[PDB]
């Protein structure tokens, strides 16, 4: 069911302070009546050191399954699409170009395209139509 | 009026002189700042040339797009402590 | 015309207030009419000090030329050399304008010695605003900590419950670094026999004595910023010296690093400035980044800001060590807009919330837009201001000094921004907390913001957005005077 | 003035830990890790960074001096 | 013209915001109406004149920074590009505000409401009508901003407001990669103005070009929520319903689209940047169907519909077919809001507003004008043929194939299972909430009816336009030799005329097969055998629903392991650092140390004459000592301190 979030330490000393164990305050039943219905806690009821990280204004918790069961999925999802990709890329099974991919003219269109001279005639041109 | 820069070079001066020295680093100061002056015009050249040419700005725009990207490295205030405090001969 | 009147002024307002509170005290067991209505007459006088102080040097500035090279109004005085450039006349008037809201700030929530107090305010102000118009490094040195005796005590008087230790950490903090920094100022006096910012500009040390003067200077400026890791002392005194104190610490105090830096580092030890940049970059990206994921943590309201002022100021560290125009232009338009959003932030918090439940700690507070409209909306406003939002000057300062950064070092620099991420992690999630869900149950329902606290979040938020809008205004004054500093040989 | 807000003991007593964690510190070895990756790991990853490209980066109007696109086609039949 | 058409909408915000009092709630709200209409209209007569009549306006406030060779102004133009953006804009902005009078009637806070409302269609308006990046920056963050407080319009509601900070702090990652870019634009071409930046193109080094926007595509993908920065778009459901016909049709959600389309002089020349938005394009098209098949929140569904089809736009920008990309988003505009908008106008229509479609049933009958707009806006986002949707849709499907690389073949799948699961998810929607045996009382049935005519308004309108709307603008942007000089294609990268003739004919119905067919047998298999998706039986079947009904579990990884371990930095960063070392090497530190170094000293003070005796006779050691010896002494000192 429901875990603590990461980085909650199990023990801590800071001298007389009261230590009980950490609660998610988020996890707490909400038909319940409180004093501070909002944030579901009574007053004077005693707070954990890092109860900021164990509150309803902490980052949302999710604890439908473990992170490493999440995460084992996560990977799988991805992973099936990474073997998909590979084997149709080295079994080249994806299709030809019907034709020669497209020309133009006035040796490629280099002056159009910001040459200036045949010295850079290779550098700003596109495919060359070779045939006129 | 327009007041004009007082041309005064640091290789003509004394630096003991200290209304020759502030002159020297007033002068270099004014031209770079006309460097700057001249590529915001040039700048606006390459605006207009862009957006009248439409689809022939690589053509139309050659001459001003090359000139701009060779006057930017060094059109800008670069200051006169570097040059006041170092002698490029030695 | 501007340092003989400031000096002789506020020292004739001095012995003014002093005459009149002080003369019924021999054991009178008197009552008198100025001490009515919580020293009324006497708060009001000082306030009009305050007023005239800015007049002064809106007077000279009617003479300031903009396209005149060299410090301008240059004058003798107590035989000390004062004069105005570009960047001095802004930071001038930041100071001048702070001090009526300073005052402000505390007027009708102090438990008593209200003459003390505005004395001491006016008294931090002049001293100040003196310190960036004097021409040499002792005469810097003076008023640089000319201004710890009447903040020790101003902080230990009104201070908050842990004011004693707060007196003690400003006082010790702020000394002993700048002990390190006037070693590197006698050293200027043994060697070249003169502290001017004239003559030692035109004089080139040995490498290794530069490295020397630099780290000295360094130390007494990176404590001032603060930056990481001379910091600590800085969010213990916000969050025990009173409003008025803040202000004046966050809005002009951490303010004189940054000049000092212009001052006394780049002009003189330019080649060290070069050679210790990659280093200057480091600690301040370590700081931002740093300071950012500390304010996270923190539960108290005051402190909050108190970080908040940490990360900003890194990047003004950063954008000011940048060797060229954008970024040292950025760095004094982000010192402006900081000058004017992060008192805000302390006055609606030390000022607003404070006053009214005397409690800092943040699991207090929650919903307050529910019975506090008003305070909210400047809540929202500042917040977004503080956070790089665009339209206001902290945006301006903010983005050309990280685009200063990245033309001053392309890879490192770049890192720069993610103080628009991380600024915004701690400050929206301040104010996010603080006016969303339901109204605090541990809150009784009272007064929003007042006419008085209104004033001064107004009169704090039209200068941001104005230099926001339109920095142009900003960036004529500091053209001439900003391109001095930048030192490069391209050949 | 009327005390307007209802003080909690259980938060006066978490916001005196939070400001006074520094009395309970300990240089232990969990602290000294944290320390060291901090204020000396994190800052020489950044010092190398610095100062390996420092000054080898002119990117102001760096030109392009090689063709991006390819000339000829060749099939893979 | 140029000035009433974007800053018309600043005034209805103005006027709602802080005359919202003095006027009412009625006369609040038709006002924000009257201001954004106005700018519907000027948008009109600027879109005849501007893509007719090849015509461009620009409009120069004043200077914004002058900081030596970088200049910035606060200008505004509207060339072809800007004026086919605005169109989607302001006319779904107007159609949502008139939609906003009757569906946010019942709520106490109507006045505020419209000024967030109208403040987030001047923020788009100025986003995409700047003449340089840093005016675009401008609407770009007050985007975010209006969002933050529009998710978050119920700030009693604890959802709402977390749910509104995570918009904006996952939008503000993409506003720091967003400054980045735009300083190293600074760096390179010392402006960020479109004239200056986009006639040096073809001359920057390839590098840098792709430094730029990978920092561009990083903000895009924030606002667009691609695959790694879309958990937010789910949860900005927690606003009104009007909020998100707004958000996710011609709003925010397709900043991200339009910031890559501006930048396609610049795009051109890193085909390394294209490829990486071909395949986030492609991954998030294919993530967003799964997970929209198995989820029963309708306005989840509707949510993860959108972020389907702005992948569709991002793999045709990834094909450097910036047109493609352009009308289907003014087209996904059209149908889209209507989804929202009947979608919440089926919440209104039922009593308890329950949204989950779990607990819908056989509402064809009793409310069936809803249902045709419903209906009509399916068909148009499963591009049926001759809709809007279908010549804006399926071309981008093609020129995946006609594109002939291996990229393009892995996407054309992605976007073809994309293209059948958008079948199958309107039909499960349309089917449990229309079609299916009843699942709420009794009493909710007889007391089910329409809406009243305003709501009803803006919804025929788009209904109209969810028709014939494509079929008119084809030609304009889809066109082949129509002049579009503002999105730049390079002559190498046109493939318009191998998607259009070289297509084996079976691919050009094979999304039609897969779409109709596939929907077929998912209505025949719940009508009549529904015994087949109770999928609590099968152990692999539960976890495989879990596991897109968590949404890949994305959220959870983001939560309990990205902001949790930032948080956790935080932590220990205080303790370690700023409550640790630095307190030993601090106040705390040295009032140790000097408590033991003065209690030494303490004990040194006392009135004896022995005691002083030795200690001057002792200093006679020094004159007889070699002063090579005083550093010894020196540590002898200290060891004693001890
Ligand atoms: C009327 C008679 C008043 C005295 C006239 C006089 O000759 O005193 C000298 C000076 C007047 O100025 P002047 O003589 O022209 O030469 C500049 C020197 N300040 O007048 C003075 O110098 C008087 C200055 C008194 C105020 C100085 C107090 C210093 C304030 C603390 C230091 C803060 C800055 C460091
Ligand atoms: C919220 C987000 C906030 C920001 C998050 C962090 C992002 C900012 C920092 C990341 C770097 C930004 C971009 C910097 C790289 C741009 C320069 C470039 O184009 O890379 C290649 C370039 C080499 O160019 P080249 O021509 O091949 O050199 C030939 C020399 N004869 O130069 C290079 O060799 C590349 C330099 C090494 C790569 C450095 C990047 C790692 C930085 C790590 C920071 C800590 C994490
Ligand atoms: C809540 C607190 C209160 C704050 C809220 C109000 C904030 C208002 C901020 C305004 C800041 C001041 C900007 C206007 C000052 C005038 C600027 C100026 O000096 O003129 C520049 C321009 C031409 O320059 P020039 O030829 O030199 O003329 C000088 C003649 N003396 O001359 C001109 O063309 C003058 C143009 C005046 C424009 C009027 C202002 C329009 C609104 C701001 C426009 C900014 C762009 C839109 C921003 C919205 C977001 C997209
Ligand atoms: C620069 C000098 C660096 C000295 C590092 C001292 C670090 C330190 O304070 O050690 C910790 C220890 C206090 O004990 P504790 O905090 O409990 O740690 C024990 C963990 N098992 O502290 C001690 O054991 C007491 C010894 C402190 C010695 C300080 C001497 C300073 C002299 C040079 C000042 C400069
Ligand atoms: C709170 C209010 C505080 C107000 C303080 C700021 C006042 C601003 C100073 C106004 C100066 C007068 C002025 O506007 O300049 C005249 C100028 C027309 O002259 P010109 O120089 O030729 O401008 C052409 C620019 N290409 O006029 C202009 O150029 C102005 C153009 C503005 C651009 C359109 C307006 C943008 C803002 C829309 C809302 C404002 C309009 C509604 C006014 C009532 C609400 C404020
Ligand atoms: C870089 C890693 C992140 C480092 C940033 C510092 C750590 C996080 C600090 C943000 C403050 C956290 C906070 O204010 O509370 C958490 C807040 C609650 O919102 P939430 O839990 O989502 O409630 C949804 C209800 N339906 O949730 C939020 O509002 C946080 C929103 C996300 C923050 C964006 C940070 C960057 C995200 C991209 C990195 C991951 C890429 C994959
Ligand atoms: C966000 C983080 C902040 C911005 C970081 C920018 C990092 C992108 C840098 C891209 C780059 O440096 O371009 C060169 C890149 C790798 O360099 P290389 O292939 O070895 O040499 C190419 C020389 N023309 O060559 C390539 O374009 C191919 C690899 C690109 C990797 C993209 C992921
Ligand atoms: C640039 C600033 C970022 C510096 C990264 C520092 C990473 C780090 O030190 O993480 C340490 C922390 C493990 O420390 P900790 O959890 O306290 O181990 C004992 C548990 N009982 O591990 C973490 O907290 C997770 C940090 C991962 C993100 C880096
Ligand atoms: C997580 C898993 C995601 C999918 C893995 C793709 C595997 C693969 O094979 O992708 C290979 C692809 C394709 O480029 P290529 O085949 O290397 O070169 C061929 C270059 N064309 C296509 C121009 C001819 O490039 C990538 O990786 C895309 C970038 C990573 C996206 C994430
Ligand atoms: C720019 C140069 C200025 C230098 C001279 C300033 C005035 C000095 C004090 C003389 C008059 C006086 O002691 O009078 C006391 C005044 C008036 O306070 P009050 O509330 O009326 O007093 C209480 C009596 N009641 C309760 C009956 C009303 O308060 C001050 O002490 C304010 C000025 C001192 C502030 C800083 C103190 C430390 C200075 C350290 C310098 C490095
Ligand atoms: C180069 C940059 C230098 C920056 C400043 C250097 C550190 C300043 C520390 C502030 C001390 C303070 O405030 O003194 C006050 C503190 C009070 O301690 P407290 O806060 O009440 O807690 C401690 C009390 N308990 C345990 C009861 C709660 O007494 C001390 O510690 C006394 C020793 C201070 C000596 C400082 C000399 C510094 C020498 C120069 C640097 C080598
Ligand atoms: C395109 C290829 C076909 C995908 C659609 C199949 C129909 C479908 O997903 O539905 C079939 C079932 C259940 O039915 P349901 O749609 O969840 O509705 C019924 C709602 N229950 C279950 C609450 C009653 O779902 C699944 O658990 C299928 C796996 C989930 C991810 C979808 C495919 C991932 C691979």
């Amino acid at each position: 069911k429901s875990f603590l979030p990461h980085f909650i330490p199990k023990n801590y000393s800071y001298g007389d302070y009261p230590r009980l164990k950490p609660e998610n305050l988020q996890k707490r039943d909400p038909y319940l009546k409180y004093d501070d219905q909002a944030n579901k806690r009574n007053f004077n009821e005693p707070l954990h050191p890092q109860q900021d990280d164990l509150d309803m204004w902490a980052p949302d918790h999710f604890d439908f399954v473990q992170d490493s069961i999440a995460l084992k999925w996560f990977g799988t999802f991805f992973g099936v699409l990474a073997v998909f990709s590979s084997v149709i890329y080295i079994g080249g099974l994806y299709p030809e170009k019907p034709a020669n991919p497209r020309n133009y003219p006035f040796s490629g269109l280099a002056k159009d395209l910001g040459a200036s001279s045949e010295e850079d005639t290779l550098l700003y041109a596109a495919k060359i139509d070779k045939s006129i | 009026d327009h007041v004009r820069s007082p041309n005064v070079s640091f290789d003509d001066i004394d630096y003991n002189n200290s209304q020759d020295l502030h002159n020297a680093q007033e002068s270099l100061l004014r031209e770079q700042w006309i460097r700057v002056s001249a590529l915001k015009v040039c700048r606006k050249a390459l605006e207009s040339c862009y957006k009248t040419s439409g689809p022939n700005h690589y053509e139309d725009c050659r001459e001003i797009a090359e000139k701009y990207l060779n006057m930017l490295p060094d059109h800008r205030i670069q200051g006169f402590l570097g040059y006041q405090k170092n002698d490029p001969s030695k | 015309m501007l340092v003989q009147n400031l000096i002789i002024f506020n020292i004739i307002g001095i012995v003014l207030l002093v005459l009149l509170n002080n003369n019924n005290n021999g054991i009178l067991n008197k009552k008198s009419l100025l001490t009515i209505k919580n020293e009324l007459k006497l708060k009001q006088i000082g306030l009009i000090i305050s007023i005239i102080n800015i007049l002064i040097i809106i007077e000279n500035w009617i003479g300031f030329n903009s396209n005149y090279y060299g410090f301008q109004n240059i004058e003798r005085f107590l035989n000390i050399y004062w004069g105005i450039d570009g960047i001095s006349l802004l930071l001038v008037l930041l100071t001048l304008i702070l001090g009526p809201i300073a005052i402000l700030s505390n007027w009708k929530n102090l438990k008593g010695y209200y003459t003390y107090y505005v004395i001491s305010i006016n008294m931090l102000v002049i001293l100040m605003a003196l310190n960036f118009i004097c021409l040499d490094l002792v005469s810097f040195y003076i008023l640089f900590e000319s201004t710890l005796a009447p903040l020790f005590l101003l902080i230990g008087i009104y201070g908050a419950n842990n004011k004693n230790k707060a007196a003690y950490y400003v006082l010790i903090y702020t000394l002993a670094s700048s002990l390190f920094m006037l070693l590197s100022i006698v050293i200027y006096y043994i060697i070249i026999n003169s502290t001017d910012y004239i003559y030692i500009n035109n004089i080139i040390l040995s490498i290794n004595l530069q490295s020397l003067l630099f780290i000295g200077i360094i130390i007494g400026i990176a404590v001032k910023t603060p930056l990481m890791p001379v910091h600590t002392w800085l969010p213990t005194v916000h969050s025990e010296s009173p409003l008025g104190g803040s202000i004046l610490l966050a809005g002009v105090i951490l303010k004189l690093a940054i000049y000092g830096v212009i001052r006394l580092l780049l002009p003189n030890l330019s080649e060290i400035s070069m050679m210790f940049t990659p280093i200057i970059y480091i600690i301040s990206i370590l700081t931002l980044i740093y300071s950012s994921l500390i304010t996270l943590k923190q539960t108290d309201l005051k402190v909050i800001i108190a970080y908040s002022s940490i990360s900003h100021l890194a990047v003004c560290m950063i954008g000011i060590f940048a060797n060229n125009l954008i970024g040292i232009n950025g760095s004094l338009i982000l010192c402006l807009a900081h000058g004017f959003v992060s008192p805000a932030l302390f006055i609606l918090v030390g000022g607003i919330l404070y006053d009214r439940y005397h409690n800092r700690l943040i699991n207090y507070y929650q919903g307050l837009s529910t019975f506090m409209p008003i305070f909210s909306i400047y809540l929202v406003v500042f917040s977004f201001c503080n956070t790089g939002t665009p339209l206001s000057g902290n945006f301006v300062g903010e983005f050309l000094s990280i685009t200063g950064a990245v033309i001053r070092h392309p890879i490192i620099g770049s890192l720069t921004a993610a103080s628009v991420l991380l600024s915004a992690c701690y400050q929206m999630k301040l104010t996010n907390r603080l006016t969303g869900s339901v109204f605090s149950q541990y809150l009784h329902i009272t007064n929003d913001v007042t006419n008085r606290e209104i004033f001064l979040l107004n009169w704090l938020l039209i200068p941001t957005i104005i230099i926001g809008i339109y920095p142009s205004f900003v960036t004529n004054i500091l053209n001439l005077a900003s391109s001095t500093l930048i030192y490069s040989v391209l050949i | 003035g009327p005390h307007l807000l209802r003080e909690d003991a259980s938060f006066q007593r978490y916001g005196q830990l939070r400001d006074n964690l520094a009395t309970y510190w300990k240089f232990n070895r969990k602290a000294a890790r944290n320390v060291f990756i901090f204020l000396v790991a994190v800052p020489a990853g950044l010092g190398y960074l610095a100062y390996n490209y420092e000054g080898k980066t002119p990117f102001v109007g760096k030109r392009r001096t090689e063709p991006i696109f390819e000339q000829d086609y060749v099939p893979r039949k | 013209m140029i000035l009433l058409c974007i800053f018309t909408p600043f005034l209805g915000s103005l006027i709602s915001g802080f005359f919202g009092r003095y006027i009412g709630v009625n006369s609040s709200k038709w006002i924000v109406c009257l201001s954004i209409f106005v700018s519907v209209v000027s948008t009109y007569i600027l879109f005849i004149d501007v893509i007719f009549n090849e015509i461009e306006y620009t409009y120069n406030i004043m200077n914004w920074l002058n900081v030596e060779y970088l200049v910035v102004d606060w200008s505004f133009t509207i060339d072809k590009l800007s004026v086919s953006m605005l169109v989607p804009v302001v006319t779904v902005s107007f159609l949502v505000h008139l939609y906003s009078v009757s569906y946010m009637s019942h709520d106490p806070h109507q006045q505020r409401f419209f000024s967030y409302l109208s403040m987030f269609t001047f923020a788009m308006i100025v986003l995409v009508t700047g003449d340089n990046y840093l005016i675009l920056f401008v609407g770009w963050e007050f985007i975010g901003v209006a969002s933050y407080l529009l998710i978050s319009f119920w700030f009693t509601r604890f959802n709402a407001v977390k749910s509104g900070l995570s918009a904006l702090l996952i939008n503000r990652f993409g506003d720091a990669l967003l400054v980045l870019g735009l300083s190293y634009l600074v760096l390179v071409t010392g402006s960020v103005n479109y004239n200056t930046v986009f006639a040096l193109g073809s001359y920057l080094d390839v590098n840098m070009i792709t430094v730029i926007l990978i920092c561009f595509l990083v903000a895009s993908m924030a606002k667009s929520a691609q695959l790694g920065l879309h958990s937010w778009l789910l949860l900005a459901m927690e606003g009104p319903t009007p909020v998100s016909s707004l958000l996710h049709a011609a709003c925010l959600v397709i900043a991200g689209v339009f910031l890559l389309m501006r930048s396609s002089p610049l795009l051109e020349y890193t085909p390394i940047v294209l490829l990486l938005i071909l395949w986030l394009g492609g991954l998030s098209t294919l993530i967003s169907g799964l997970i929209a098949m198995v989820s029963n929140d309708i306005k989840k569904i509707i949510a993860l519909s959108t972020m389907s089809q702005v992948g569709i736009m991002m793999i045709a920008i990834g094909v450097s077919c910036y047109n493609l990309a352009l009308f289907h988003l003014i087209c996904h505009s059209f149908f889209k809001a209507l989804l929202f908008m009947s979608a919440g106008s089926v919440i209104h229509s039922i009593i308890s507003e329950y949204q989950d479609i779990r607990m819908y049933g056989g509402f064809r009958q009793f409310i069936p004008l809803a249902y045709t707009c419903i209906f009509i806006a399916s068909l148009s986002l499963m591009a049926i043929p001759g809709l809007t949707g279908f010549y804006s849709k399926d071309i981008i499907i093609e020129s995946m194939y006609g594109e002939y690389t291996f990229s393009g073949f892995i996407i054309y799948w992605f976007a073809l299972i994309s293209a059948t699961c958008t079948s199958l998810y309107s039909i499960r929607l349309i089917y449990y909430t229309f079609l299916n045996n009843p699942n709420s009382p009794k009493y909710i049935y007889i007391n089910l009816k329409e809406n009243d005519i305003v709501l009803i308004t803006p919804m025929i309108i788009l209904t109209i336009l969810s028709i014939f709307g494509g079929y008119l603008l084809r030609d304009i942007y889809l066109g082949m030799g129509s002049p579009f000089n503002e999105l730049f294609i390079h002559p190498n990268n046109l493939s318009l005329i191998e998607t259009e003739f070289s297509l084996p004919s079976i691919l050009k119905v094979l999304p039609l097969i897969t779409g109709l067919g596939g929907g077929l047998i998912l209505l025949l298999i719940y009508e009549f055998n529904y015994s087949l998706f109770l999928v609590y039986n099968n152990k692999n079947l539960s976890k495989l629903y879990s596991f897109f009904n968590q949404k890949i579990m994305f959220d959870q990884l983001l939560n309990n392991l990205i902001l949790r371990s930032g948080l956790n930095i935080g932590w220990l960063l205080n303790v370690h650092i700023d409550r640790g070392i630095l307190q030993l090497f601090g106040p705390l530190g040295l009032w140790k140390l000097s408590t033991f170094i003065s209690s030494k000293l303490n004990k040194l003070v006392f009135l004896n004459i022995g005691f002083i005796l030795e200690i001057i006779v002792l200093s006679w050691l020094l004159i007889v000592f070699k002063v090579s010896l005083l550093k010894y002494i020196l540590l002898l000192i200290i060891f004693i301190i001890l």
